[PDB]
């Protein structure tokens, strides 16, 4: 089984720099090149960086006027992209991908990259209570993305989290995840929070309140 | 050194046979490989197609890929189209750098209409203490897409603190969320309040009360 | 057994490329021009029984390959692309044993 990674997003100030990491397993990683690849709703999709396998050649493409630079440690399976100079214009996802001569055979799950004078804003989250649908509730964050799980993701058929709302510079979502009344009966069930750019993670049991 | 042009969306129907195209600006497209990939809303790509025509295992056979030099262009043909097969598709090559089509947004109509299920929440405790209260309608299961949403307070309608999201896919349907921001007196005061949600001239709405049954 | 070149049939692909007689055929991979960043990714397999030749002659379906092998000891590589046979239709390269 194949698994990229990825780590390192969240918030910058314009003018400052960020190091991105791609955690890589599941497949020789000295064998194969990697890249760096940014998506947004505006511009599609524009390759950003590559690098060989082994290491000795760097290819960038014409959207950083080299203020990015591409590393990978081959003992941690991992590889980086050092972000500099950044500009309001380079907010986006970033995603790596492993290459296979002449595509990209698979892709992380990305994180994304805020460039932004504003600051991280971490989320008030609270239980949402009335088979049965429960709910975990994402109050106020700033920002993108957050994540939520439910006990752990062992619960991971039923489950909805919804796309936020944005209202006076801040997100507001909402998850939900439905499941027999027997088995709210039963074990204790927690929804999981995790707001990468303020770095908090919240569990909250929800209780027949 | 080149771009890849892609059409901005394209609506099919299920069943059908559908051709993406992805025209070279300049340059032999027989020149390079082209690869497709498939993006589901908010998710990762995934390949569908690389190398002009190979199909990765794991990829239904309906897909196929082919490469047309005269004009210059890439063909995703996927037959007997499918309502899973609503997603974003992006060509790419490459030469002395990588380059990536615009996407073309797949939309299939003529799969079943589906009446919305609704899901409402109170403001927690929790919340309250902090004098707030934020009241939650959700949404799902319901197609097509487009909605209509209004809450009341005792049969009014109330505009003022009401954020609705735009409706979203996620797996095989639609899901949408609103939110009332109110003060905590706000809530205590009326002894209802509705979502209302309309879809296709059908509308459904549930209502919430701060009482109890007993 | 060991895969070592006896015949090239004239005018056959390996012909028009230049491969000739008594060489080692180490390694077939994938070929024409690859992305960058690309360039030293493995797709291709070192091969000793000819057969894994055979066979990775029908995975390159008509696609360019490359071949690593060697002449009178020096390494050397020829990119080429199997043709379409217009009997039965299977590629060939036309290198007799």
């Amino acid at each position: 089984e194949v698994q990229l990674v990825e780590s390192g997003g969240g918030l910058v100030q314009p003018g400052r720099s960020l190091k991105l990491s791609c955690a890589a397993s599941g497949f020789t990683f000295s064998n194969y090149g990697m890249a760096w690849v940014r998506q947004t709703p505006t511009k599609g999709l524009e390759w950003i960086a590559s690098i060989s396998a082994g290491g000795d050649k760097t290819y960038y493409g014409d959207s950083v006027k080299g203020r990015f630079s591409i590393s990978r440690d081959n003992a941690k399976t991992t590889h980086y992209l050092q972000m500099d100079s950044l500009r309001s214009e380079d907010t986006a996802t970033y995603y790596c991908a492993k290459t296979s001569r002449v595509y990209f055979d698979y892709w992380g799950q990305g994180v994304m990259v805020t460039v932004s004078s504003a600051e991280t804003t971490a989320p008030s989250v609270y239980p949402l209570a009335p088979m049965v649908t429960l709910g975990c509730l994402v109050k106020g964050y700033f920002p993108e993305p957050v994540t939520v799980t439910w006990n752990s993701g062992a619960l991971s058929s039923g489950v909805h989290t919804f796309p936020a709302v944005l209202q006076s510079g801040l997100y507001t979502l909402t998850s939900s995840v439905t499941v027999p009344s027997s088995t709210w009966s039963s074990q204790a069930v927690t929804c999981n929070v995790a707001h990468p750019a303020s770095s908090t993670k919240v569990d909250k049991k929800i209780v027949p309140r | 050194q080149f771009v890849l042009t892609q059409p901005n969306s394209v609506s099919t129907n299920l069943g059908s046979t559908v051709k993406l195209s992805c025209k070279r600006s300049t340059g032999n497209i027989g020149s390079n490989y082209v690869n497709w990939y498939q993006q589901h809303e908010g998710r990762s790509p995934t390949t569908m197609i690389y190398r002009d025509d190979k199909r990765p295992d794991g990829v239904p056979d309906r897909f196929s890929g082919s490469i047309d030099r005269s004009s210059n262009s890439a063909l995703l043909t996927i037959n007997n189209v499918q309502t899973e097969d609503e997603a974003d598709y992006f060509c790419h090559s490459y030469s002395s750098g990588i380059v990536f089509g615009g996407g073309t947004k797949l939309t299939v109509l003529g799969q079943p209409k589906s009446t919305p299920t609704l899901t409402v929440f109170p403001p927690s405790t929790e919340e309250l203490q902090g004098n707030k209260a934020t009241l939650v309608c959700l949404i799902s299961d319901f197609y097509p897409s487009d909605v209509e949403v209004a809450w009341k307070a005792n049969g009014a309608p109330i505009s003022q603190g009401v954020d609705t999201a735009n409706p979203t896919k996620q797996g095989n349907k639609y899901i949408a969320s609103s939110f009332l921001r109110l003060t905590a007196e706000q809530w205590r005061s009326r002894n209802s309040f509705t979502c209302q949600v309309t879809h296709e001239g059908n509308t459904v709405e549930k209502s919430l009360s701060p009482a109890e049954c007993v | 057994v060991k895969p070592v070149v006896g015949g090239v049939k004239k005018g056959s692909p390996a012909d028009q490329v230049g491969i000739k007689p008594g060489d080692l055929i180490l390694e077939v991979n994938e070929g024409g021009v690859a992305m960058p960043g690309a360039e030293d990714d493995v797709v291709g397999k070192k091969i000793n029984t000819w057969y894994e030749l055979v066979e990775e002659v029908r995975k390159s379906q008509g696609k360019a390959i490359k071949l690593k092998i060697l002449r009178n000891g020096k390494m050397i590589e020829k990119e080429l692309i199997p043709a379409k046979d217009p009997k039965t239709g299977t590629y060939f390269i036309g290198l007799f044993p």
